[PDB]
């Protein structure tokens, strides 16, 4: 079977203007760590990066097997653009964090503060 | 805040009467009951969260498979805090110890949490405690492997309204006095307030009934489950190369966590 999967992805930089201006990718998988996916893609423009707090998005996914997804696992690398030089970084890409459809994960960046939650959830395509 | 019967009792017969000192006392027949706090609802619309804390590695560059026992622990201080924001005192203790089963939207977990209200009172009541989680499980690693163990911990957090309600039945007895002397000696019911008075969080429910309905709050934030979650992924020196996985071990569940 396959299935809509609708995945509702939100960003945290501590900093006081407006949202943040994420660039990079979140990719997921199921079971296997090579059958990964993009969920969310923007490329680094700098200043013209767009200002994105919250992010969803709905994709055609299936299992090995076609049998229902219990779990999904997502990683990312997410940056904050170089004020200076130097990025603020929401998420690294050797962090690896899964859940199952109603649980939440989050990818840590290099604050407290900086960081990204991305929750997910299916229906029959 | 708290609405005093009593004073407002004194009020009314300051009103009504004249009376510039008041004395009440509540009649034998006054009585409190059906006392209850219900949440306002009882799924928590906030999905729990996924906190990977630290990562093992272990690496098989053997040709034949390992077994290798990975042990993770962690200790969270976690809090929970209650309080009844309206409330109500009237001559004896209103007080409730209201147990609580929280669900979260979306899935399956369970929290049970309990707290005492005491309706006399706005003061808040909270509990910060730690808890140690430990957990550890036994993995096989295939040759020219290495495994990433990542430890999780699932967090909660709730905010729940909650309803602080009781019925109350029965008269005080009130003396107004007046230039030095006792100008009244009346009884008067909580329905009669109620009446007298639509801004106390009382209503005249007939028969001589007053329902109290009143508010607080049950919150809290704690650690709901421990998962340990392990990738192989092949060694270069792999070759025939093994395959990549990702599969989840349940760690623990909080105490007061069921499914
Ligand atoms: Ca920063
Ligand atoms: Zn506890």
């Amino acid at each position: 079977t396959v299935y809509n999967a609708t995945f509702t992805i939100n960003f945290y930089n501590e900093g006081e203007w407006g949202g943040p201006e994420p660039y990079g990718y979140i990719k997921a998988y199921l079971t296997n760590p090579d059958h990964d996916f993009e969920i969310w893609k923007q490329d680094d423009w700098g200043k013209s990066t767009p200002e994105r707090s919250t992010y969803t998005q709905t994709i055609k996914i299936s299992s090995d097997t076609g049998s229902p997804i219990n779990q999904m696992c997502f990683y990312g690398d997410v940056k904050e653009y170089d004020v200076g030089n130097a990025d603020d970084i929401l998420a690294y890409p050797s962090q690896k964090v899964c859940s199952t459809p109603g649980v939440t994960v989050r990818l840590d960046g290099d604050e407290k503060g900086s960081y990204v939650t991305i929750k997910y959830s299916l229906t029959p395509a | 805040g708290i609405i005093n019967i009593q004073d407002e009792i004194n009020n009314y017969m300051k009103e009504v009467y004249g009376a510039t000192t008041v004395k009440s006392t509540y009649d034998p027949s006054f009585k409190v009951f059906n006392e209850s706090v219900t949440p306002q609802f009882t799924e928590i619309p906030t999905e729990p969260v996924n906190n990977q804390l630290t990562t093992k590695r272990v690496d098989n560059t053997g040709s034949y498979p390992v077994e290798s026992t990975v042990s993770f622990t962690w200790t969270e201080t976690h809090t929970e805090t209650s309080a009844v924001t309206e409330g109500v005192k009237a001559g004896t203790s209103i007080s409730t110890k209201q147990s609580f089963k929280f669900g979260f939207v979306n899935s399956d977990v369970t929290l049970t949490v309990s707290a005492e209200y005491n309706y006399s009172t706005t003061n808040t009541t909270t509990t910060t405690e730690t808890h140690t989680w430990s957990d550890s499980t036994k993995v096989t690693i295939p040759p020219k492997t290495y495994v990433e163990a990542a430890y999780i911990i699932q967090n909660g957090t709730y905010n729940v309204p909650v309803n602080v309600e009781c019925d109350m039945s029965g008269t005080l007895f009130c003396r107004g006095y007046r230039d030095g002397a006792l100008i009244a000696a009346v009884y008067v019911s909580v329905a009669d307030l109620a009446d007298y008075n639509p801004n106390l969080n009382l209503t005249n429910k007939g028969d001589g009934i007053a329902h109290f309905k009143g508010s607080g709050f049950i919150e809290g934030a704690q650690g709901l489950r421990s998962i340990i979650q392990v990738t192989e992924y092949p060694l270069d020196d792999n070759k025939g190369r093994s395959t990549p996985i990702t599969y989840l071990i349940n760690g623990s569940l909080a105490p007061n966590v069921t499914l």
